[PDB]
């Protein structure tokens, strides 16, 4: 996802949207492999964000664009209980918050 | 299909109050933003939705009405001759009747001239002291006043926390037979029977005998009603809508009388310097509960609330 | 909430200042339905188009329309004023 | 193709449009008698 | 000997200079007419209820207007009357209460232009007394607020009560809202220009809710509400308390009451504690009009 | 697999030129989601 | 008659009058006609366009 190439980078955007149809089969084989890809998407997109707005590309804008598109598609396709469990990460646990 | 809705969220968003300027705190000033979420975990937050509730919105009044026979001089005799029955001149329960229409204390969801027994909005002849204020009390209302007619009579065998309304104003109507005992009247050993229970509240008996006027009701032989009233006088001179010294038929007493009652409690409510209006109490009201309850959150935390289910909160 | 009741192929409502309007008979939009004595538009927020219209009352009103970005939506609504039960 | 824009922009930009022609500017004596009063008195 | 007394009180009253005998004049010009009134609806027209009341109102206004504008108790007095008169049930041309409320106005605008060294306490008294006069007469007839020139005159004067000047000028530039700056005359006159405002927009016209004349605020809370719903899961905390702009204070329940028959649609009930009062209201949430409710 | 099938007689969504007379077919195979909605005009559904 | 009194009796329920009332209501009930709101609020000129 964080190609510095970005039609590679729109390519995989597109597979991972085309996962959304199987989410039901994501949660029979690991319990928390949806939940990983949504973290995955927003970290992806939080580490683009800098770059992206202040230049003068306009590929880096849309790619933003499709990002947040897939990342919309993949919180309406899950449910609203999973997306308010907790984040369980090591570096955040690590911290008292 | 869906089953469950949350619904709240739909409704903030559609009438557009919920936005990322609205939730934006402002810059060098105190006010909070245009969108506040309050919180139910916080002790005595209840207490003061009910603080809230209990806050009238239109000015009320109390009036006391008594009775006097010839040769009386003590409170005692001239709350006794009221409980009597068929012992009275029929032209007084007439003009009672001619005050306002009959409503029971319990049910009252208004004012009812005491405070322990007011705005309740959880629903053989014995004479003129059925309005004693413990069953039955007479009521007025308009869209801008409300008034209370209670008659007293002898008295025989912080659950309720209202703020301080302001000062109260009461004024007495007494029925007297002969003119002459008009100056004998026991204004100050009254003083103690009519408590309203807003003594208590109100904080912002000898010194209230001046703050009451009295009102004076003398009839005559020929039918005609003559009218005097002491202390009435303020900066403005006197009251019009009933002078001293007055002279009214049977058919404008009643009406006279609650309009004299009403501008009297107006021009002592305008009077006095520690008075504002009943809005005015609920605006700062509502402004005290926004400081003292109000949780701070930023943006992106606001939104998440939405979401998070409520009610079990007290259960899990 | 997206699966709601009428199916996932209607989303927002469909309604609109003529539907439901005394003064206006017709199916369609037309001038009448400005020229109705009950009817009026605000702007909310610069970015919100809020619709007022009185009814006549249907009992168990106020039909507020809204069109934004993100569509049009409608509310029914009633006052309360008696006590229940 | 050129200048192919998506539904949300295009459906922003008409709503900005059809509020920056159509916006009314008057004194609170004229709105608040047309919210008392939709039709003229 | 009623037309003599009538036409000797009227002399008198044009007459009268001292104070406490214009008063005591206008109390006994109070009685008379609702005592004639009465009279005609239990049963030269001066005789007449209609003409005295009109005769009256018109000599009162004029002396408003004209001479009672220097003094403060006999101006108070006018006040009084003229809200006195309002309770009177009698048929009367319109003209005639037109004609008592734009002198309510004129006296307005001439006390509120006063220059700021003569401004005192009383004057703002005066100003909240002449301000509550207005409401009565307008809540006791709200018919003739119908017309265009009433209307407006009420909205100018309360413009001039909040924003402390009148929005439209004879020379100088018009201003609109939001580009004007607050310099109210007072606190007092601001709340009560926000009270009748309040008034003429809420309690205006059909005064007596169905939850009755005792109380203007609806009858239900969140413990009536709580006890209605018979559900178990509904709580004390099943509510969402927010703020709007720090003077609306909401409480949410998210859950159908079951007053309308569409249980596959969302329902909130909303319980508005504003500034002028309890409210509560029941939204619903539809898709498809009214043409096809049975349908879906 | 590449839809429902919708009547297209009573059909509130998305036509793409298809006509509610019946003449282009009376059902068609429809797909929609939150923010893509797809329909398909099928050759095998339309009368010739 | 002449000498007889009505006794007061409490008023019923009536119907608003105004054919714009309870839409009036619910505007001033949720605070658009503070002072604060004026600015971000506006109306729209009713025509053909």
């Amino acid at each position: 996802l964080k190609f510095p190439n970005k039609i590679v980078a729109q390519v995989a955007c597109d597979v991972l949207q085309l996962l959304v149809s199987y989410w039901e089969k994501l949660q029979m084989f690991e319990t928390s492999l949806p939940r990983k890809m949504a973290e995955i998407l927003v970290a992806t997109v939080a580490f683009l964000l800098p770059s992206a707005e202040y230049s003068s590309v306009e590929t880096d804008k849309k790619f933003i664009v499709s990002l947040l598109l897939c990342l919309l598609d993949w919180c309406m396709a899950l449910p609203v209980s999973v997306l308010l469990h907790p984040v369980s990460t090591a570096v955040l646990e690590e911290q008292h918050s | 299909p869906a089953q469950e809705f949350q619904t709240a969220r739909l409704f903030l968003s559609h009438f557009g109050f919920l936005s990322l300027e609205a939730l934006k705190e402002p810059a060098n000033s105190r006010l909070p933003p245009h969108l506040i979420a309050l919180d139910s975990t916080i002790p005595g937050f209840f207490d003061d939705i009910g603080y809230l509730d209990l806050l009238p919105c239109r000015p009320f009044d109390t009036v006391f009405i008594f009775y006097m026979k010839p040769g009386q001089k003590t409170n005692q005799e001239i709350l006794k001759n009221v409980e009597s029955s068929r012992t009275v001149q029929p032209h007084f329960l007439e003009f009672l009747l001619s005050l306002g229409w009959s409503v029971d204390v319990g049910r009252h969801p208004g004012w009812t001239g005491h405070v322990s027994t007011s705005w309740s909005i959880n629903c053989e002849d014995i004479g003129a002291s059925i309005f004693n204020g413990q069953k039955k009390v007479l009521y007025y209302a308009d869209a801008l006043t409300e008034i209370a007619f209670v008659v007293p009579s002898p008295v025989e065998s912080q659950g309720r926390p209202v703020p301080p309304l302001g000062p109260e104003t009461r004024v007495s109507v007494v029925w007297v037979e002969r003119y002459d005992d008009i100056e004998n009247f026991p204004l100050s050993e009254l003083m103690t029977e009519i408590s309203t229970g807003v003594e208590t509240t109100a904080n912002s008996s000898t010194t209230l005998e001046k703050e009451v006027p009295v009102i004076f009701i003398h009839p005559l032989n020929t039918g005609l009603f003559r009218i005097k009233i002491q202390g009435a006088t303020g900066k403005f001179n006197m009251v019009i809508p009933l002078v001293d010294g007055m002279i009214v038929s049977r058919r404008a007493l009643g009406f006279l009388v609650r309009q004299t009652v009403i501008n009297i409690c107006r021009r002592k409510r305008l009077e006095s310097d520690s008075y504002s209006p009943p809005h005015v109490r609920r605006k700062q009201k509502i402004t005290d509960i926004v400081n003292k309850y109000r949780n701070k959150q930023l943006e992106p935390e606001f939104y998440t609330s939405l979401f998070q289910e409520v009610g079990l909160k007290n259960c899990s | 909430h997206y699966p709601l009741s009428g199916g996932p192929a209607i989303l927002h409502s469909l309604v609109s200042e003529n539907h439901d309007n005394a003064h206006v008979e017709g199916s369609e939009l037309s001038f009448e339905v400005f020229r109705s004595p009950n009817l009026q538009l605000f702007v909310f927020n610069d970015s919100t188009l809020i619709s007022y219209l009185q009814t006549p009352t249907e009992g168990p009103d106020v039909r507020v329309i809204v069109r934004d970005i993100s569509g049009k939506y409608s509310w029914d609504g009633k006052v309360l004023y008696g006590p229940l039960e | 193709i050129p200048l192919y824009q998506s539904f949300y922009e295009e459906r922003a930009l008409y709503l900005e449009a059809i509020i920056q022609n159509h916006r009314e500017v008057m004194t609170f004596e004229d709105f608040a008698a047309q919210v008392f009063s939709p039709s003229p008195s | 000997l009623k037309l003599r007394l009538v036409n000797i009180l009227i002399g008198a009253l044009q007459t009268e200079t001292d104070p406490n005998n214009t008063q005591m004049i206008l109390g006994a010009m109070l009685n008379i007419v609702q005592d004639s009134a009465l009279l005609e609806a239990i049963g030269l027209n001066t005789d007449s209820a209609a003409g005295l009341l009109i005769r009256s109102i018109h000599l009162v206004t004029q002396r408003l207007n004209s001479q009672w504008r220097q003094d403060m108790s006999i101006s108070l007095a006018a006040l009084e009357l003229l809200s006195g008169l309002a309770k009177v049930k009698v048929m009367v041309d319109s003209g005639d209460r037109k004609r008592a409320i734009s002198s309510v106005c004129t006296y307005i605008v001439y006390q509120c232009s006063r220059p700021a060294p003569l401004h005192s306490r009383d004057l703002h008294s005066m100003i909240v007394a002449a301000f509550q006069c207005l409401c009565v007469w307008l809540t006791e007839h709200p018919d003739m607020l119908d017309e265009k020139d009433c209307l407006k005159e009420v909205l100018e004067i309360v413009e001039l009560g909040i924003s402390g000047s009148k929005s439209k000028n004879n020379e100088q530039e018009v201003k609109y809202k939001g580009d004007k700056e607050p310099n109210p005359a007072s606190m007092r006159v601001k709340d009560a220009a926000e009270a009748t405002l309040t008034c003429i927009m809420q309690l205006l016209g059909a005064f007596p809710s169905p939850s009755g004349p005792a109380s203007p605020c609806s009858l239900v809370n969140e413990t009536t509400l709580i006890k209605y719903s018979r559900l178990p899961t509904i709580n004390k905390h099943s509510f969402r308390y927010f703020v709007l702009d720090n003077s609306v204070i909401l409480a949410m329940l998210e859950q159908p009451l079951g007053n309308e028959q569409n249980d596959f649609f969302p329902s909130v009930t909303v319980l508005v504690r504003g500034m002028s009062g309890r409210l509560a209201w029941a939204q619903q949430l539809c898709l498809l009009p009214r043409g096809a409710k049975a349908n879906q | 697999g590449l839809g429902w099938e919708v009547d297209l007689s009573t059909h509130c969504g998305f036509m793409g030129g298809l006509q509610r007379n019946g003449s282009t077919g009376q059902t068609a195979p429809y797909y929609a989601t939150s923010t893509v909605e797809v329909i398909f005009h099928v050759s095998t559904r339309m009368p010739s | 008659s002449a000498m007889k009194v009505t006794s007061q009796g409490q008023p019923s329920p009536v119907e608003p009058r105004g054919p714009f009332y309870f839409c009036r209501l619910l505007l001033d009930d949720l605070g658009m006609n503070s002072w604060d709101r004026r600015k971000n609020f506006h109306l729209l000129k009713k025509n053909s366009k």
